[PDB]
């Protein structure tokens, strides 16, 4: 019974960590974009449209 | 002792809408400012509830299936309804659960009683007439507690039989509405669990007669049926259920 | 706190080490993200005490000295409008530090244009 | 740190090496009061016992039974359980208990046993081969015996067929020892089945009367109302303890709470469905459960090429519960806090960084 | 038997969802690049090489 | 359509809810992607005849 519980909880933890990694990749892309905007719009004037 | 009642007037049973009543606390767990979703035997929102009348001449004490559960509501004045009879065959063949409330206290017994075809009590204008049973042979469980009890008192009761436990939920609501069920929300707090562990498939309500022949006291009660479904219960900061949602009523509530 | 459960969990090897390592990687990546976005200047710039910018009014975006948090009114509004073995690690940069970065960036762009982003 | 990293050289940085846990100090078991006791005083020590051929059947249910009190009494010279353990009677739960009380001879005491065949076993009281419960027997030579001879007790000596298990037969039909027909009239080979016991004070051991109480346990699907006693210990608050409230167990810090439970509620849960408040069954006061302050243990160290001095960060742990410096990241041990400000060398969190100059924070 | 089938099919579905999330992240990166190209090449003239 | 299997699956928690939520997020993200790529003007311009 404890082995069944361990498999279930380990699967839940792995699912959480995997979706956290995917969300972290998305947030890292967003933060790289934010750093680029900080550099090019705040520290300079950008000719890039929109 | 049994007495036939041959002065009734024929009348088909009525129906009315349950409105927003029948919600009870699923368990003994406190929750504060949390919306909880649970799956338990509940009385559905806006469903027809069978309506019985008792007015001078009407006297409605039939035998109805228990099914998976019963919601009992009673617009009660002058304390006409006194108890409930629980069992399957309502004779000496099987065992029955008796819930009564006489002038002193409530008695909860599990015995094999002999039930009359017409069980009722009697009020003399003082209570001096008990004709509901004729024998009591084999008892297995007896329990005594404190009594639970224009329309001025509204009583709601929910009865369940799960895993041999008998759960009684109740809530005393003061209203002033004349005929039908009022509109509002009131969660039914659990009162007492009876570890009876017996088979129950039928039930019967117990009334009281008036002597001045017999006169029917003015009363009206309702009997609903519990259906297993999912509810979304709202708990306020004080921990009581203030509003609920039936997840299978209409798409907005879903 | 179950000893038997931990003994059984020892059969699965280093799964917990992998999960903790991945979460630690995410946690340090968040601080790195904040550093790349906000720590773009090594100089903490300040606006002059007199706010004579040729009629241009930056009060809504410059820090409010009256507030304890030293946040701009727009920043204050932004912070007001956003509301079992589990631990939450605090970020490396506090909100005051990030606000001080934003204040330095604002002072640099107001008083020196784009020149501070390419040199002195 | 070296053992966690599986390396004998450690680079400069901060490394999580273990997990801090506040180990519980006591174990707290709280249970409701022992009320509505079983009426064992009216069974074992009543006014008069019944005869064996008409043994009374006492039903014990809907109450708590303290079998240790009955067990530790020294007057009981026989305490034999054939389906259960005597020391486990206070822990097990059963639906109902059947109590049979009667008076028999001293040498017929051992006939109340499975697999034992005798006069009392065949015609007075029958036990099954898979009997469960305890048989309690003690001598009663000071109460049943009389100088004139106590003949009030009768026992069945003959029957055409043996008794079925737990069957009562109060019939006084004439036994036919021979083949001569008898219509209820006694003859030379037709006698009354009940014979009066010869209990006398002059009778020695073996002929002395014994009062035997036989306990039977049922294990049907009905609720097990009969349960043993519960030993609720004293409550300890404001400490990391292992609590046990009405069978719900766990580890946490029990503290006073301002939450007002509705009177029918016992436990409390949060939005994530974890028990965070419990009502004490002995004294009806609401106790707040805070988890014992665990945290991650991180070691702050420069490169081993530079130094072997380290600092320890207990993440999210107050410094009173573990060069002691309290940060918002946790309790920092081994780093001296300075009022200066430098660029971040090793990140701690919440604006604090550590560097080697000793290790400073 | 149903428990065996349930754990197998749940593992299969979890694997599929993880691949779909990773592919969706890649396609979102491609779509962000395409939106940037629409802004900076269709709605304007770009000095950025290639 | 097996009700026994669904009752057994209920014991595994909110895995199905998580997978459905992830797939719904991907589905709305696709529309967001197309929206961002193509709906960059609110005016429908037309060439002269
Ligand atoms: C009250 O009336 C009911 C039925 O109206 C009586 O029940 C019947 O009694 C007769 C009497 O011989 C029986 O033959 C029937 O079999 C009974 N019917 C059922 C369905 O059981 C009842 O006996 C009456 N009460 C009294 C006290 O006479
Ligand atoms: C710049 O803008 C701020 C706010 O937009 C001005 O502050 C206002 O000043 C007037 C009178 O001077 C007050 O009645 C308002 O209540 C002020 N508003 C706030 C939000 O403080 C400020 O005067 C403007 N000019 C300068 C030079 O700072
Ligand atoms: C309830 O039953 C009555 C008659 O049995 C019927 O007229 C009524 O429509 C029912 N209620 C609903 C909501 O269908
Ligand atoms: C109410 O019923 C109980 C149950 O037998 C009985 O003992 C009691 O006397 C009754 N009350 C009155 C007033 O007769
Ligand atoms: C129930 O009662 C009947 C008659 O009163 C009796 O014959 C029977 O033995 C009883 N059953 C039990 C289990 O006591
Ligand atoms: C309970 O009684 C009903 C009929 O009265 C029967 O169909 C059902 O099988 C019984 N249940 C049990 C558990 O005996
Ligand atoms: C909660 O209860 C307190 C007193 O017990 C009362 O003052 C308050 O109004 C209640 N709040 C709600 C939301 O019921
Ligand atoms: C008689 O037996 C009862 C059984 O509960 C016990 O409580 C009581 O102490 C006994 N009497 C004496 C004098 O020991
Ligand atoms: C149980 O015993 C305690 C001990 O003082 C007492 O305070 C309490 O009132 C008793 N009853 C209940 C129902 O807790």
């Amino acid at each position: 019974q404890i082995d069944r519980l361990i498999t279930g909880r380990l699967q839940s933890l792995q699912t959480y960590v995997t979706q956290q990694l995917i969300r972290a990749a998305e947030i890292r892309a967003s933060a790289n974009l934010a750093a680029t905007k900080m550099s090019e719009c705040v520290l300079g004037q950008s000719k890039r449209v929109d | 002792q049994c007495v036939n009642l041959t002065t009734r007037t024929q009348l088909p049973p009525a129906y009315t809408n349950s409105f927003t009543r029948g919600v009870y606390y699923p368990d003994k767990v406190f929750r504060s400012s949390v919306l909880h979703s649970t799956q338990d035997l509940f009385l559905p929102f806006f469903s027809n509830v069978t309506w019985f009348h008792a007015i001078h001449k009407r006297f409605d004490n039939p035998v109805l299936p228990f099914n998976d559960g019963v919601y009992f509501a009673s617009t009660e004045k002058s304390n006409i309804i006194r108890g409930w009879i629980f069992g399957t065959t309502l004779d000496s063949k099987t065992q029955s659960l008796l819930i009564v409330n006489n002038a002193t206290n409530v008695v909860i017994k599990v015995c094999e009683f002999q039930f009359c075809n017409d069980p009722f009590l009697g009020v003399y204008y003082m209570e001096s007439e008990f004709r509901v049973y004729s024998s009591a042979n084999n008892c297995t469980f007896e329990y005594v507690s404190q009594p639970f009890l224009n329309f001025k008192n509204l009583r709601e009761f929910v009865f369940k039989n799960i895993d041999g436990y008998f759960k009684i939920y109740s809530k005393h609501t003061p209203i002033n509405l004349v005929r039908d069920l009022p509109q509002g929300f009131s969660a039914l707090e659990p009162l007492v669990d009876l570890p009876i562990g017996i088979n129950i498939t039928r039930f019967q309500t117990l009334l009281a007669l008036h002597r001045s022949g017999w006169t029917a006291g003015a009363a009206a009660y309702y009997v609903g049926y519990l259906q297993p479904r999912t509810f979304l219960l709202k708990y306020n900061e004080n921990g009581t259920i203030t509003d609920a949602v039936d997840c299978a009523l209409d798409p907005l509530s879903e | 706190d179950s000893t038997e459960c931990s003994n059984l969990l020892l059969q699965y090897g280093s799964f917990c080490t992998q999960l903790n390592r991945a979460l630690t990687g995410i946690a340090v990546e968040q601080d790195k993200n904040t550093q790349e976005v906000f720590a773009q200047v090594k100089q903490i710039y300040k606006t002059p005490p007199i706010k004579d910018f040729g009629g241009f009014n930056f009060s809504q975006i410059l820090p409010d000295p009256s507030k304890p948090s030293k946040r701009s009114p727009i920043e204050d509004l932004l912070f007001n409008k956003v509301t079992n073995g589990l631990t939450v690690l605090p970020p490396l940069l506090t909100d005051e530090m990030i606000a001080q970065y934003t204040s330095a960036l604002l002072a640099g762009t107001i008083t020196s244009g784009w020149t501070f982003g390419a040199g002195p | 740190t070296k053992c966690t990293l599986k390396s004998f050289t450690v680079e400069k940085g901060i490394y999580q090496t273990s997990n801090f846990r506040v180990q519980p100090t006591e174990s707290i078991v709280r249970f409701p009061n022992i009320t509505n006791l079983c009426p064992f005083g009216e069974v074992f020590n009543a006014t008069r016992f019944a005869s064996v051929y008409a043994w009374n059947r006492k039903r014990i249910s809907n109450c708590v039974a303290d079998y240790s009190v009955l067990y530790n009494s020294a007057s009981f010279s026989t305490f034999k359980c054939y389906g259960v353990s005597p020391t486990k009677l206070n822990d097990l739960c059963f639906t109902n208990v059947y109590a049979d009380s009667f008076v028999i001879r001293g040498d017929e005491v051992r006939q109340i046993a499975p697999g034992q065949t005798g006069k009392i076993a065949d015609y007075n009281y029958k036990l099954p081969d898979d009997f469960t419960g305890c048989v309690i027997a003690w001598n009663s030579n000071n109460l049943d015996s009389k100088v004139g001879g106590n003949y009030n007790y009768r026992y069945r000596l003959f029957r055409k067929s043996n008794l079925k298990p737990f069957e009562r037969d109060i019939s006084t039909e004439i036994y036919q020892a021979g083949s001569t027909p008898c219509n209820g009239v006694e003859g030379f080979n037709c006698y009354f089945p009940l014979q009066s016991y010869g209990f006398q004070p002059t009778n020695g051991v073996g002929y002395q009367p014994y009062r035997v109480v036989v306990l039977s346990f049922e294990l049907l699907h009905a609720p097990a109302t009969v349960c043993g006693p519960k030993k609720s210990t004293n409550l300890v608050k404001n400490k990391c303890v292992n609590f046990n409230f009405n069978g719900l167990t766990g580890t946490g810090v029990l503290t006073e709470s301002n939450k007002k439970f509705l009177p029918f509620q016992q436990f409390g849960r949060d939005i994530a469905d974890t028990t965070d408040a419990v009502r004490d069954p002995q004294t009806l006061e609401i106790l707040d459960i805070t988890p014992c302050s665990f945290g991650g243990v991180s070691v702050i160290t420069p490169g081993t090429n530079t130094s072997n001095q380290v600092a320890v960060l207990y993440q999210g742990v107050n410094c009173t519960e573990v060069n002691v410096f309290q940060t918002r990241a946790g309790c920092l041990i081994g780093a001296e806090h300075v009022n200066n400000s430098y660029e971040c060398d090793i990140p701690i969190g919440a604006g604090i960084c550590a560097s080697y100059q000793s290790i400073i924070a």
